[PDB]
């Protein structure tokens, strides 16, 4: 029910942005949005847990934001290790996690 | 000492008071002393060590301008070398003993800087201020 | 100790200073000690008890944010259950020992509330205030 | 104690901090005690005297409303009888031991006045102020 | 020389007021006015010593006030034990007490 | 190079003033001016070291001032012991002292 950009591409040292939006009951107002780097066939990684807050050890070149109808994940200073699928989730303190449709960052 | 150290630091921030109460001395009902010859000297040493540790902590407090407060905010900025952990990582994921273990190696320099900074600001700058 | 406790509390409010002077130690002219074997240990115990009671009162003072003042006003409202006596009944008809005798049974809860209230106000609220 | 007392008072005003650090106790690396019979009582007396002198100075500080500061300004005007020396004569020509030697005979009355004045101003006047 | 209302009456749960007035040298400006409940043939009772201040143990339903030419004693929530004579006095810290002409509260 | 008033006279209880002026590089802006009482054939005496500041033990009846082009030394409540020659000097914290041409106070 959470939709993202189908696919997206970038180049060296750039900044690729991915969207995450849905209905009012899924992605609107102040429901926390998390972003995971999730390479296909391996283990995920917490990139950004709270809307504007990252995970420890994450390179500072990853940023997150949330509008009133869509959340955005930005990857700056693109490096070859970023070429994976990324997924978002909507959650509150007790409500369960609702993942997204994913987005493959090309280069 | 009633507070449980297994709770997060944000949880023990509320319980600070009972621990600060038990530090000074036990709750009332101090000790009758018959003064046994060659005995009780260990008891006097125990009382002296109690007042000694209390005074050590109050020395650190008074050097920091916090001689009357339990919580006091300081103008010392946090060094990222001490810990790159965030606010929600410290106050929501760590317990007080864990955090003090992580910070123990820098605690000495922290004390020295905290004493120098908080003292200079509240003495030299305030002195020059009322000078005019 | 020069102050006379037979005067009303409003009269001893002026004499607080000499009593606070005598509390710390005697006026100067500290004691030469030849260190008699198996003797003088009572003297060391006496000095330790002196510093112990001084530190007890200063512990109560510092927990109350009054670590530097002799008189400090608190934000603790007075419970009428403690005493229904008025201002002119207390400060003009009673003497300090009388009033402390009347308040002795509640003094413990007064200390606990006074420590909790004066600490919360000056730490949590002031912390949240400078947070913004 | 690192500060050199051969420098002028305006120079040791900067070095106050290290001297105040060494006063409390030695720098960390407290003492293992095997408690020799009829021995070590001199060591307990030494520790008690250390805490006693520290507490004497902190008593003077707390009676003066300066319980949290190293430098505090007071509302006591300077008596010319104590010394007719000027500011540039004191802080640029004299050293701390010299000045304390010159002021030693009046130090007692200075302490008494300083305790009475700083206490009255911060207690009676502030009490009457919040009264309205 | 201090005059009051001759007599006054009330009922249950009401509030009866009594006056106390005299010359400038007796009851004017800021000379303290006291009010005593004084049953005839028995011992008096301090009801109100300072103009707006009561005696300890007095029921709070007794109140006092002082104008620039007369002082007033009010008794609220009237009860059968109030049916006595009441007297006022003018005094300062060293000047002597000057009683009044009294007032009998009927019911 | 520092010039003063040639000579000057006064009387009992009066106040005689002496000037001290020179080029911009000698007596101008904020170069400290000192004043010495220097009886001829004997030892000098520091009267005023900083522009507005005296020496210890000096009678308070001696005063100093500095304008933007001249410094002035005033002697009030004149007494017979003031009948000497007075000299000024221009100095900074490291620059050397440059004395003046002197002024004899008559009475
Ligand atoms: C909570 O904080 C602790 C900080 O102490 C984190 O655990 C530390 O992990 C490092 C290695 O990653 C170890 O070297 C430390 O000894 C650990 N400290 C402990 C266990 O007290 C822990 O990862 C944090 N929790 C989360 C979810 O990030
Ligand atoms: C002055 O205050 C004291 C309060 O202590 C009053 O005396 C008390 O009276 C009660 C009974 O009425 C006794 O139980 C207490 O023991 C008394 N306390 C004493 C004697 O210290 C006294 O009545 C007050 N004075 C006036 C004029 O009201
Ligand atoms: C610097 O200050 C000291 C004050 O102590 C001055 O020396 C004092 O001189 C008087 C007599 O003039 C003696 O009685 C004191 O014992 C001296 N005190 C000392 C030596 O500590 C000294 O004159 C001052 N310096 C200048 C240049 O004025
Ligand atoms: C804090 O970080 C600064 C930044 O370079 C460093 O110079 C300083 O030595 C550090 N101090 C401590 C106590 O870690
Ligand atoms: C103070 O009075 C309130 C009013 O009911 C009561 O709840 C409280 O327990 C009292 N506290 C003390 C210490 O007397
Ligand atoms: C301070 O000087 C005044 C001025 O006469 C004097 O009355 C007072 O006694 C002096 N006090 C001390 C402590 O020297």
């Amino acid at each position: 029910v959470l939709t993202q950009s189908a696919s997206v591409s970038g180049s060296l040292g750039q900044s690729v942005t991915i969207s995450c939006t849905g209905p009012n009951s899924v992605c609107c107002s102040h429901k926390s949005i998390s972003w995971y780097q999730w390479p296909p066939g391996r283990a995920p990684t917490l990139i950004i847990y709270e809307d504007n807050e990252r995970a420890p050890g994450i390179s500072p070149r990853f940023s997150g934001y949330k509008s009133y109808w869509s959340a955005y994940l930005t990857i700056s200073d693109l490096r070859p290790e970023d070429e994976t699928t990324y997924y978002c989730c909507s959650y509150t303190h007790n409500s369960g996690c609702v993942f997204g449709t994913g987005t493959k960052v090309s280069v | 000492f009633l507070g449980a150290a297994g709770s997060t630091m944000g949880a023990a921030s509320m319980t600070l008071t009972v621990q600060a109460r038990n530090l000074l001395s036990g709750i009332v009902q101090q000790q009758h002393l018959l003064q046994d010859t060659h005995w009780g000297i260990k008891q006097l040493q125990a009382r002296v060590l109690a007042v000694e540790h209390y005074l050590k902590d109050q020395k650190f407090l008074g050097l920091w301008g916090c001689s009357g407060k339990i919580i006091c905010c300081t103008a010392v900025p946090w060094n990222s070398t001490w810990s790159n952990k965030s606010y929600e990582e410290i106050w929501n994921n760590m317990t007080w003993i864990e955090w003090e273990r992580e910070i123990s190696n820098y605690t000495s320099q922290i004390y020295e800087i905290l004493t120098e900074s908080q003292n200079q600001q509240d003495r030299n700058e305030k002195d020059l201020l009322e000078l005019d």
